[PDB]
């Protein structure tokens, strides 16, 4: 309990500001990660005819 | 009896920081598991093109 409690400080200096732009890094992070997964997503519309309802190859 | 006393030191020196930091803290650990979380969506959907 004392151990796991020590983990969770050991990335951040031991100084606000510095978190604050470790905080800022790790959002702008986050927005490219999430226009990856959409695009993704999209490209998933049109390949046509044909075979029922059903098929293999 | 030995380790818990050592560690019950350092966690006393970062507890000194204030409730502040320790927001902080808890900010920067809710967006790294978040970014774990996408990172880990992502190579899901790969592996299924078929």
């Amino acid at each position: 309990a004392a151990k796991e409690k020590l983990n969770s400080y050991l990335d951040l200096a031991p100084n606000p500001s510095l978190v604050k732009v470790k905080i800022e890094e790790a959002k702008r992070e986050l927005k490219a990660t999430e226009v990856e997964l959409t695009t993704k997503v999209n490209m998933m519309e049109f390949v046509v005819p044909e075979p029922s309802k059903r098929r293999l190859k | 009896k030995q380790e818990l006393s050592t560690s019950r030191q350092i966690l006393s020196s970062y507890e000194f920081l204030g409730p502040e930091f320790e927001g902080l803290v808890q900010e920067y650990t809710r967006l790294k598991d978040k970014i774990k979380d996408n990172r880990w969506m992502l190579q899901e959907l790969s592996k299924s093109l078929p």
